[PDB]
DNA sequence: AGCAATGTAATCGTCTAGACGATTACATTGC
């Protein structure tokens, strides 16, 4: 099987968010990505560069 | 594996109560040894069958002393409290649930002291023992002290000068004549016999009486008194009133002495078996510095020995209301001249002849 | 000298005050039993005991202000379990109780008490623990108001009891302790001037504070403790020592603790009371005994007024007094009103004595 | 030769693998366990690298209640060598080996097996290319290894990467012989209440973010973090 | 040493989702 992502269980339900100073579960920076998005995105990453 | 518990249940709530394993809970509770012997006998089979073949966590749920407590067994609470160690807890209901089981058929009965000693690595101190038998004894419509076969210690020490005979349906125990020995164990049925009293703390003042003494009879538990000092005390007086006289506590002038007294003297609302003859003379804050006309014995309150002495206040005067007459009336006033005074006294070492009339 | 109000309370008195008009003083049974200064020839003051309850736990301490320049008159007193119980005593007379503080401040026991008069009226009192609040009248359609400016923390660790206190006419609250160290503070500027110690230089004990009264200038300051056995008092000039006042037989002024002492309104005399039941009058330049005033119970033949015996059994031929207090000119009356100055007194047969010498 | 393989969750491009020494109701246990941390990225990357993966002892140390014995690169992989603080050798021998031939009947006991090697196969895809810039992977070393913790290996493996239910284990684990010794005056139950305290649903970190939460201050979850 | 009380710490209800605050809980005084 695969696994979820922390924070998309975590926003499925309502969690009030103020667990980052008591869970620090909360990163704002990157969530879960498609498969097939970011395979075309690195394809076209690495077909840039050449 | 979230695939099949995140797609399905969609839900904060109704998801950590339903897909919660499934607890039995079972109660404490479903005036004979047999009746006992097979509910105690009949939960340890339920609980054992449970977890081994249905593989059931069990939730253990009882009732406690009236002013609700469940020991589930694999910490189940979905709230990891920092204060949680309740294994420890559950661990010594169940190990003092065997020894029940290994001593009711026997018919003897064994101390607290003794089967702390059996497991002292594992129940880790006598009070907890003592206070989960206080909780499976109510939990069963028994009575704390006669109970299912466990009995106190014997703390509290007696001296008498003549052979005081207790009488109890369990044969006859004797108190000697000239031996400070422990109080003998009965049960509450016994006819006491003798063939005057004196209380004393910290078994210093005492020894020292013991050591002295120029019919004065010298009961004595050694702090705040036992259960079984205070049913001597009662049967005494209900049994022989008519030869004994003039009962009298001696404590210091602490805060505390005027609890060990009050323990004697009168419990609460519900006080049952109290010692109704507490005349408490004690060792009062004008009575040492009368003497004090012949290391310094006044010692300074602190912030315990006021903060007590302050609540003893509080607590006496909540319903009576008339402070010139009252039992309690020499007790508060004593108790208001400690804190105004700000100086209590001591009782070790200004032992004197106060003690006996002459 | 004077008609003895012999059994005015009946558990035991512990203060007094005069207002002019008033002689508030609290006592252990809870209630306040203002005496009407002005008589007209015999009449004894037991009739004009204007008794009212306040508070079931008991009083220790109790001080009035009189207002006379339309005629706001207050009586404050602290119980025995710490709140301050202001009582505009109006006139015949009625006591309303007065709510001046909220609930949130009420949180800990005030001991001590003592107004200060405008020159902005002003009064202190010192916490159990040993903190020192600083309130400000401002009366000025009706509603009498305390108002806090200050609170002294007190420096030591651990704290003290904070026995006694004082709002010296200048500024200077000499907050008295439980073992020396008089602390000495200013009413505007709440920084503390000195901080004074006990000076005895003998082996670690607990000498405590009884009384801290200045002058009416506001030059000396007499100092009233106890070497733990006797009475002694040493003036600390605004501690700086001018000088130990005893009697010779040692360095002692009472065969026992100078529970309380009082000022004049010259400044030329400084009268005392000891536990030793004697009043010896002291000078502020001879530093020598003028009179003694030895107390007894057997003024009067007849038993049902006089108090001999305590609540236990013991004579209180021998009885402590716990304050006395001076009163000015024009404030008593009868005989010798105007040309000689009054004082009472407050002793352990719960007996106020108001006196008055040639 | 059953192996378990997590699919390739694209947070970067990554992979893991679970390697069970077992024979084939279930009770999994620690070896006496080595994470490998392999790049495979097709310039000082490696140290760098290597300290942000070493950076995590406090995790393993203060949360988990692991024992860090060797940070040895095997000339690809940043491993480290990780023995069991509560699931000791002596402990594994006591809890079930003695019940499970002692008392040889038709129990019902759970089979054991094993795991030892977690290697993970984090492939990030840097915007411009070769280079890379620091502390810009924390929520990249955060947000995988804290949502595989998460996500099923609290479920399905809750004694070697769950937190709470390890701490609970050895909280309770002092009072686990002696609370079967007084039902059956035996110890047959040992195993069967240790399997049942993995099997505890009630002590995943999934249930417990939604509770009361009178307790905020636990599970930091902030691992990797940079010196 | 068998019983007890103080002090504070932790959790449990209400009332504004966390807080605070007004309540019980058990550890550390104590005789
Ligand atoms: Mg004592």
């Amino acid at each position: 099987n695969k696994i979820t992502c922390t924070q998309d269980f975590l926003h499925q339900y309502f969690v009030t968010e103020r667990v980052s100073i008591q869970f620090g579960l909360n990163n704002k920076t990157v969530k879960r990505i498609n498969k097939d998005e970011f395979d075309k995105a690195v394809n076209c990453i690495m077909s840039w560069t050449n | 594996a979230l695939e099949g518990l995140r797609k399905k249940y969609k839900t904060r709530q109704e998801l950590v109560k339903a897909l919660t394993p499934k607890r039995r809970s079972i109660h404490l509770n479903s005036c004979s040894n047999a009746d006992v012997l097979a509910h105690i006998k009949h939960f340890l089979s339920l609980a054992a069958n449970s977890l081994e073949q249905h593989q059931q966590p069990i939730s253990i749920v009882f009732q406690n002393k009236k002013k609700h407590t469940t020991l589930d067994f694999p910490l189940n609470g979905p709230h990891l409290s920092t204060h949680q160690f309740k294994l420890k807890r559950c661990a010594i209901l169940l190990n003092l649930l065997k020894v029940v089981m290994e001593k009711l058929p026997l018919g003897k009965n064994t101390t607290v002291r003794d089967i702390f000693y059996s497991n002292v690595e594992l129940f880790q101190r006598q009070a907890n023992v003592v206070q989960w038998l206080d909780v499976i004894r109510f939990n069963f419509k028994l009575s704390p002290r006669k109970s299912l076969n466990i009995i106190p210690a014997q703390k509290g020490l007696v001296y008498s000068p003549f052979p005081i005979d207790i009488y109890d349906n369990i044969q006859k125990q004797t108190i000697f004549s000239g031996k400070p020995c422990l109080i003998p164990f009965f049960q509450d049925d016994a006819v006491i016999k003798l063939g005057n009293i004196v209380i004393v703390e910290k078994e210093a003042v005492f020894t020292k009486l013991v050591n002295n003494y120029h019919n004065t009879m010298l009961i004595t538990g050694k702090g705040f008194p036992d259960f079984l000092t205070r049913l001597f005390l009662k049967k005494l007086e209900q049994y022989c009133s008519n030869l004994i006289s003039d009962c009298s506590i001696f404590t210091d002038a602490d805060p505390y002495g005027i609890s060990i007294a009050l323990n004697y003297t009168h419990s609460n609302e519900r006080n049952a078996y109290i010692c109704t003859m507490a005349n408490y003379k004690g060792i009062r804050i004008t009575q040492v510095l009368a003497q004090n006309n012949e290391s310094i014995q006044l010692l300074s309150l602190n912030q315990r020995d006021y903060s007590l002495a302050k609540n003893l206040i509080a607590s006496l005067t909540a319903n009576s209301w008339d402070i010139a007459t009252s039992p309690l009336k020499n007790v508060v006033i004593e108790c208001q001249r400690e804190i105004f005074f700000q100086k209590k006294a001591e009782m070790n070492e200004i032992d004197a002849g106060i003690f006996k009339y002459k | 000298a004077t008609a003895n109000a012999g059994k005015a309370h009946d558990a035991d008195i512990f203060s007094v005050s005069a207002c002019n008009s008033f002689t508030v003083s609290c006592s252990g049974d809870g209630y306040l039993k203002v005496w009407d200064n002005k008589l007209l020839d015999n009449e004894n003051p037991k009739d004009k005991s204007y008794s009212h309850f306040v508070h079931k736990s008991g009083l220790h301490h109790v001080d009035v202000l009189q207002t006379i320049e339309f005629e706001l008159c207050l009586v404050a007193t602290t119980s025995f379990s710490g709140d301050l119980l202001f009582y505009r005593i109006t006139r015949k007379v009625i006591f309303e109780k007065l709510d001046l503080l909220d609930s949130d401040m009420k949180k800990h026991s005030f001991w001590a008490l003592k107004w200060g008069a405008s020159n902005s009226h002003r009064l202190v009192a010192t916490d159990v623990k040993g903190t020192t609040y600083i309130w400000k009248f401002h009366p000025f359609n009706w509603s009498p108001t305390l108002e806090l400016q200050g609170t002294v923390e007190s420096p030591m660790t651990p704290s003290q009891f904070a026995t006694s206190v004082d709002i010296s006419e200048r500024g200077l609250i000499a907050t008295g302790f439980n073992n020396g160290t008089v602390q000495i503070s200013e009413l505007s500027t709440l920084r503390p001037l000195y901080n004074f110690e006990s000076q005895h230089s003998m082996i670690n004990n607990s000498n405590s504070i009884r009384s801290v009264k200045f002058s009416p200038q506001g030059s000396l300051l007499a100092i009233a403790h106890d070497s733990n056995s006797f009475g002694c008092i040493t003036l600390y000039e605004t501690g700086e020592r001018i000088g130990s006042l005893s009697v010779p037989t040692g360095e002692f002024a009472h065969s026992s603790w100078v529970m309380s002492l009082s000022f004049n309104d010259s400044g030329e005399t400084l009268c005392s009371a000891g536990w030793d039941g004697k009043l010896r009058f002291w000078d502020v330049k001879t530093k020598e005994r003028i009179t003694t005033l030895n107390m007894h119970c057997d003024d009067i033949e007849i038993e049902e007024d006089i108090l001999a015996v305590d609540e236990h059994g013991d004579s209180l031929a021998e009885p402590g007094v716990f304050d006395v207090k001076f009163l000015k000119k024009g404030w008593r009356s009868g005989m010798g009103a105007d040309l000689n100055e009054s004082l009472c007194c407050v002793c352990l047969d719960r007996s106020i004595r108001w006196f008055r010498e040639a | 030769a059953r192996d378990i393989t997590f699919l390739t969750v694209f947070l970067s491009a990554w992979t893991s693998t679970v390697r069970i020494e077992g024979p084939e109701n279930s009770l999994y246990i620690p070896l006496l366990l080595k994470i490998k941390l392999n790049f495979k990225m097709n310039q000082e990357l490696f140290t760098k690298l290597r300290e942000i993966v070493g950076s995590s002892i406090r995790f393993w140390e203060e949360q988990l209640f692991y024992q860090v014995q060797d940070v040895s690169t095997i000339e690809n992989h940043v491993i480290l060598s990780l023995k069991c603080t509560i699931l000791t050798d002596a402990q594994i021998s006591t809890f079930i080996s003695k019940p499970r031939e002692l008392h040889t009947h038709a129990k019902g006991y759970p089979e054991i097996y094993y795991l030892s090697e977690l290697s993970t196969t984090v492939n990030f895809f840097s915007k411009e290319g070769n280079y890379v810039e620091i502390s810009q992977v924390i929520p990249h070393f955060n947000e995988y290894f804290s949502s595989l913790i998460v996500s099923q290996l609290e479920f399905e493996y809750p004694m070697v990467f769950s937190m709470i239910s390890r701490l609970r284990l050895k909280w309770q684990q002092s009072s686990l012989a002696p609370i079967s010794y007084a039902l059956t005056s035996n110890s047959v139950l040992l195993p069967i209440m240790l399997n049942m305290i993995a099997q505890d649903k009630s002590s995943t970190t999934a249930y417990q973010i939604l509770c009361r939460r009178r307790g905020p201050p636990i599970q930091n979850f902030q691992i990797f973090s940079l010196p």
